[PDB]
C-alpha cells in the first residue's frame, strides 16, 4: 500500500513563526507540447489507390472527401496558429549586446550560439538531440526550426535585457541586476536582499543551469 | 477583425449544408430518393437499397454529430475564455501580463455580438523612452540606500529617484529611500547626498 | 506496383526475393532474370495549392506542388523545402510573411506587379543597447483601446434523426 | 471493392476523428503554453505553482521539437528558525501593526522584519502603525517602539 | 414529395420546371397544366417538449 509522503506534523502554536533565514534560486524544468505534425492525406490515392473502377464507386458517398480534407486542413492550419502564438509573441527581435555583463548571472548556456550553423543554443541542441507514402503526405511547419530559435533567442534577449517591459511595449534597457531587484520586489522580498547577495544568487543561479543541461543530457524521460 | 466570430457561422452553417447534402447520394443504392425505390420495386427487393441508404445516412449523422461536439468543446473551450475575461478583466483589473490585451491594462467593456462577444481593453502603454544612468543604491553617510517605491535615475549630473512606469524624478530624500547594510556589499553603488527634510526644520 | 525503379545498395540474402517496411509495401525487389537488388520508390505526388492575390487584386497566380522535386512537374520554378513553386520570383530580400507557403517561405504579390516568394522576416531587428548602468524610462504614455473577439455560443441545432434518415 | 470501401473509409473516419481530438489536446496544451509565454517570460507571475513550485523570480523559453521548454527560476526559501510572534505590540496603550512585515522575537528582543526572509530590524513608528487602544488585539504583547 | 403549395412570385424561365436551392430539395415547380409557379413549404414539424 502506497505512502502518500512523509508524515511532517507542523510545529504550530498560536504564537509561533517560523521565517526563513535563506534562500535557493531554483531552475525547473516544464514541457509542453505546442503543435502536432502537419499531415494531410489524399481520399481519393488512399482509398481508391490508382482504380477507375474504384473512384468511380467512391464518388457515390457523397461528400466525405471534401469533409475530411477540410478537417486535416484546418488541424494543419491550427498548429500553425499554435505555434505563432506561443512564440511570435515579440514585435522586434531583440538581440543581446556583445558585451555580457548581466551582474554575474551566466546565460551562455541558453543564449544562441554563432558556432553552430543555426543559431541554437546550448541546451536547445540538448533538447533536439534528446527527442527523436500511400497518400498520406506529411506538410512541413511554417516556421522552421530556425525561426523558431530566432524566436526564442529574441524572447530571452528581450527579457534580459529589459525585464518585463518589452511585453508591455517599446522594450527598455536596464540592468539585469536590477532587473532582478524588481523580480524580488515582487514576490514580497525587499531589493536589498538581491544586491547584498548578487554573487551568491548568480552563483546559484549558474549551478542551477549546469543542473538543467545535466538533467536534460543524462535522463530523457 | 470580426472573422473568429464570422468563421464560426460558416463552420456551423457549412456543416448542415454538408448533411442535407448527404441526403442527395447514392451510397451504392439505386437512387439517391427512398420514394422513387419504394415505387419502383417491391419491398422484398427494396429493403437490400434501402438498408445501404440508410446506414449512409446513418453514417453521416453520425459524423455531423461528432464534428458538432468536437466543435462545441472548442466553443465551450472559448467561453470559459470569455467568462474569465469577463470576471477578470471587466469585472476586475487583471494584472496577467496580455490577457486583457498588450501593454499595462486599465479596464476592459465587454459588447455582444452575434454567438460572441467582443472585449474593449483600454491599456495604458509607455511611450516615450529616455535613457538615464542607474544605480542599485546610494550611500551618503556609509549606509547603502535604496528606494523604496522606484529606481535611482541621473540625467548626469544629479540623481532622482523616479518611478518605473513614468519618469518623474524627485529629489532623493530619507523618506524615498531605505538603509540596509554598508557600502561595501552592493556592486554599481555610487555616492550622493541623500536629502534629509528635519534637517532644515531642526535648524529653524 | 508502381513505382520509381532504381539502383539500390541494400545487402539481400540469396534467398530473399522482396523487401518490405514497416508499412510492409513493397520497398525493394530482385530483378528475377539478373540477380541485382533494386529500390522502390513511391511514384512522385503531392498536393498542388494555389497561390493567389485576391481576384479583386489580381489574377495572377502561382501553384506549389507540395513535397515534389522541381523534376517530376510537367513545365519561373523555385525548390523550397515546401515544394516547387511555379509563378513566384525568388527574391533574397526579406519582408513580413503574407500568404505562408511553408517552410520559412511566404509569398507576397508586389512590385509590372508579380508574385514573389520569399524567406519570411521576422519582424524587424532591434539591439537593446544594454549596460550594466542604464536604464531607459518612458517619458509618456498612450491610452490604447484595443478589441478582443472570442466566440461564446454556436448555433442550437436539433435533427430529428427519424425525419433525416427516412424522412416520411 | 463496396465492403473494401467501406471499411477504409471507416478506418479514415477514425483517424481524423482521432487526430481532431488529439490535435484539440494539443491545442489546449498550446494555449496553455502561449500563456506561460506571456505570464511567465514576458512578465512576472503571481499565480501559485503556475511557473514553477516556489515564487516565481523569471522564465526563460527553449524551443523543442515540437513543443517549449520553460526554464523556470523560482525563489525558494531554504532554511527557517522559529520566532515568539506577537500580532501587535503596546508601547502607549495604542496597539502597533507592522506596516509590512510580521513581529518576531530571539528570546528577548522583538524585531519587526519581512516576511518572506529573516531581516530583523528595531521597532520603530516608521516599521509599524498604531490602531486603537490595547484592549482589543489578542496575542498583543508590550514592548517599546523606539522614536526616531 | 410532402408539403404545401402557395402562390409564389418567382420568375421562372419559361423551360424551367422546378427551384432548388442550397439544399438541393425542390423549392419551387411549375403546374404542368396551369403554366403557374408554386412554392413548395415542408409540412411544419418541430420537437416536443413538456
Ligand atoms: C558560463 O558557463 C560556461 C560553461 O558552463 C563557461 O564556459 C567555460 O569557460 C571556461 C573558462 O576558463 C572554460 O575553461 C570551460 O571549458 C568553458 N566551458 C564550456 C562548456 O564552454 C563560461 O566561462 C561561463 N561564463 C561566465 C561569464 O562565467
Ligand atoms: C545560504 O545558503 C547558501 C547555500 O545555498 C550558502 O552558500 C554556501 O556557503 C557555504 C559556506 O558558507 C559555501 O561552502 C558554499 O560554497 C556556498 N554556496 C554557494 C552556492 O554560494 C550561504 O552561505 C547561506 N547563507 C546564509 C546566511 O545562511
Ligand atoms: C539635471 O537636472 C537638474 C535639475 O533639473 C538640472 O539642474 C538645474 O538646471 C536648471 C536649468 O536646466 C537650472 O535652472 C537649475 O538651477 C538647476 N538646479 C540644480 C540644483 O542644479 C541639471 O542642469 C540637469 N543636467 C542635465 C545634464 O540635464
Ligand atoms: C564614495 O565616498 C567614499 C568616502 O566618502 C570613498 O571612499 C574612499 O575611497 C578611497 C579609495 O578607495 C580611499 O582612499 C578613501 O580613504 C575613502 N574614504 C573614506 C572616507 O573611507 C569612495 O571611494 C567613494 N566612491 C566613489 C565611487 O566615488
Ligand atoms: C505626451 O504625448 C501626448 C500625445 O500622445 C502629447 O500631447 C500632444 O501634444 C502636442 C504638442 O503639445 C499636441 O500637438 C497634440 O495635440 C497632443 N496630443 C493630444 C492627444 O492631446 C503630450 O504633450 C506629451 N507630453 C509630454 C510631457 O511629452
Ligand atoms: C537577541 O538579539 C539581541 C539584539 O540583536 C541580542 O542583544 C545583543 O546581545 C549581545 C550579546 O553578545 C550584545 O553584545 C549586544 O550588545 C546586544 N545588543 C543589544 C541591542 O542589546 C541578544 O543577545 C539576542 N538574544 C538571543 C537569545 O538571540
Ligand atoms: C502592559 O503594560 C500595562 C501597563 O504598563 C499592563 O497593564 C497593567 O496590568 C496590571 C496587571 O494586570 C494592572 O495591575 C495594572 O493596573 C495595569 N496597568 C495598565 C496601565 O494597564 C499590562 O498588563 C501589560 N501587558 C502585559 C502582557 O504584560
Ligand atoms: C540610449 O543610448 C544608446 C547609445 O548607443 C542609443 O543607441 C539609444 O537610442 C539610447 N536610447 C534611446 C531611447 O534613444
Ligand atoms: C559596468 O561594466 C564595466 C565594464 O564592462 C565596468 O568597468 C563598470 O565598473 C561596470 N559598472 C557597473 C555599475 O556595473
Ligand atoms: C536467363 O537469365 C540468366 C541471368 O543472367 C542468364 O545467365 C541466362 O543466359 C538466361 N538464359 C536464357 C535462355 O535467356
Ligand atoms: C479591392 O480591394 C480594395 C482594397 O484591398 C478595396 O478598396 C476595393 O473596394 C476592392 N474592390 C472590390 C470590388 O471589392
Ligand atoms: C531534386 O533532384 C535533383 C537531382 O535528382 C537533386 O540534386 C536535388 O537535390 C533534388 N531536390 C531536393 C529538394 O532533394
Ligand atoms: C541572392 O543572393 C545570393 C547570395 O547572397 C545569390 O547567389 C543569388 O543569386 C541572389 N539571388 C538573386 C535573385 O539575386
Ligand atoms: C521549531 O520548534 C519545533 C518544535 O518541536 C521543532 O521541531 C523545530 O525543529 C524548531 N525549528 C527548528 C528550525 O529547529
Ligand atoms: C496560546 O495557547 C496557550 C495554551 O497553552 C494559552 O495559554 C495562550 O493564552 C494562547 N495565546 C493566545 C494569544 O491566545
Ligand atoms: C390542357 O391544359 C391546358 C392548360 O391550360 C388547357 O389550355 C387545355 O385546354 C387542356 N386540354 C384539355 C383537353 O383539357
Amino acid at each position: 500500500t502506497m505512502s502518500l509522503g512523509v508524515e511532517n506534523s507542523v510545529a504550530y502554536s498560536n504564537n509561533s513563526i517560523a521565517i526563513p533565514t535563506n534562500f535557493t534560486i531554483s531552475v525547473t524544468t516544464e514541457i509542453l507540447p505546442v503543435s502536432m505534425t502537419k499531415t494531410s492525406v489524399d481520399c481519393t490515392m488512399y482509398i481508391c489507390g490508382d482504380s477507375t473502377e474504384c473512384s468511380n464507386l467512391l464518388l457515390q458517398y457523397g461528400s466525405f472527401c471534401t469533409q475530411l480534407n477540410r478537417a486535416l486542413t484546418g488541424i494543419a492550419v491550427e498548429q500553425d496558429k499554435n505555434t505563432q502564438e506561443v512564440f511570435a509573441q515579440v514585435k522586434q527581435i531583440y538581440k543581446t549586446p556583445p558585451i555580457k555583463d548581466f551582474g554575474g548571472f551566466n546565460f551562455s548556456q541558453i543564449l544562441p550560439d554563432p558556432s553552430k550553423p543555426s543559431k541554437r543554443s546550448f541546451i536547445e541542441d540538448l533538447l533536439f538531440n534528446k527527442v527523436t507514402f500511400n497518400g498520406l503526405t506529411v506538410l512541413p511547419p511554417l516556421l522552421t526550426d530556425e525561426m523558431i530559435a530566432q524566436y526564442t533567442s529574441a524572447l530571452l534577449a528581450g527579457t534580459i535585457t529589459s525585464g518585463w517591459t518589452f511585453g508591455a511595449g517599446a522594450a527598455l534597457q536596464i540592468p539585469f541586476a536590477m532587473q532582478m531587484a524588481y523580480r524580488f520586489n515582487g514576490i514580497g522580498v525587499t531589493q536589498n536582499v538581491l544586491y547584498e547577495n548578487q554573487k551568491l544568487i548568480a552563483n546559484q543561479f549558474n549551478s542551477a543551469i549546469g543542473k538543467i543541461q545535466d538533467s536534460l543530457s543524462s535522463t530523457a524521460s | 477583425a470580426l472573422g473568429k466570430l464570422q468563421d464560426v457561422v460558416n463552420q456551423n452553417a457549412q456543416a448542415l449544408n454538408t448533411l442535407v447534402k448527404q441526403l442527395s447520394s447514392n451510397f451504392g443504392a439505386i437512387s439517391s430518393v427512398l420514394n422513387d425505390i419504394l415505387s419502383r420495386l417491391d419491398p422484398p427487393e427494396a429493403e437490400v437499397q434501402i438498408d445501404r441508404l440508410i446506414t449512409g445516412r446513418l453514417q453521416s449523422l453520425q459524423t455531423y454529430v461528432t464534428q458538432q461536439l468536437i466543435r462545441a468543446a472548442e466553443i465551450r473551450a472559448s467561453a470559459n475564455l470569455a467568462a474569465t475575461k469577463m470576471s477578470e478583466c471587466v469585472l476586475g483589473q487583471s494584472k496577467r501580463v496580455d490577457f486583457c490585451g498588450k501593454g499595462y491594462h486599465l479596464m476592459s467593456f465587454p459588447q455582444s455580438a452575434p454567438h460572441g462577444v467582443v472585449f474593449l481593453h483600454v491599456t495604458y502603454v509607455p511611450a516615450q523612452e529616455k535613457n538615464f544612468t542607474t544605480a542599485p543604491a546610494i550611500c551618503h553617510d556609509g549606509k547603502a540606500h535604496f528606494p523604496r517605491e522606484g529606481v535611482f535615475v541621473s540625467n548626469g549630473t544629479h540623481w532622482f529617484v523616479t518611478q518605473r512606469n513614468f519618469y518623474e524624478p524627485q529629489i532623493i530624500t530619507t523618506d524615498n529611500t531605505f538603509v540596509s547594510g554598508n557600502c561595501d556589499v552592493v556592486i554599481g553603488i555610487v555616492n550622493n547626498t541623500v536629502y534629509d527634510p528635519l534637517q532644515p526644520e531642526l535648524d529653524s | 506496383g508502381t513505382g520509381v525503379l532504381t539502383e539500390s545498395n541494400k545487402k539481400f540474402l540469396p534467398f530473399q526475393q522482396f523487401g518490405r517496411d514497416i508499412a510492409d509495401t513493397t520497398d525493394a525487389v530482385r530483378d528475377p532474370q539478373t540477380l541485382e537488388i533494386l529500390d522502390i520508390t513511391p511514384c512522385s505526388f503531392g498536393g498542388v495549392s494555389v497561390i493567389t492575390p485576391g481576384t479583386n487584386t489580381s489574377n495572377q497566380v502561382a501553384v506549389l506542388y507540395q513535397g515534389v522535386n522541381c523534376t517530376e512537374v510537367p513545365v519561373n520554378v523555385f525548390q523550397t523545402r515546401a515544394g516547387c513553386l511555379i509563378g513566384a520570383e525568388h527574391v533574397n530580400n526579406s519582408y513580413e510573411c503574407d500568404i505562408p507557403i511553408g517552410a520559412g517561405i511566404c509569398a507576397s504579390y508586389q512590385t509590372s506587379q508579380s508574385i514573389i516568394a520569399y524567406t519570411m522576416s521576422l519582424g524587424v531587428e532591434n539591439s537593446v543597447a544594454y549596460s550594466n548602468n542604464s536604464i531607459a524610462i518612458p517619458t509618456n504614455f498612450t491610452i490604447s483601446v484595443t478589441t478582443e473577439i472570442l466566440p461564446v455560443s454556436m448555433t442550437k441545432t436539433s435533427v430529428d434523426c427519424t425525419m433525416y434518415i427516412c424522412g416520411d
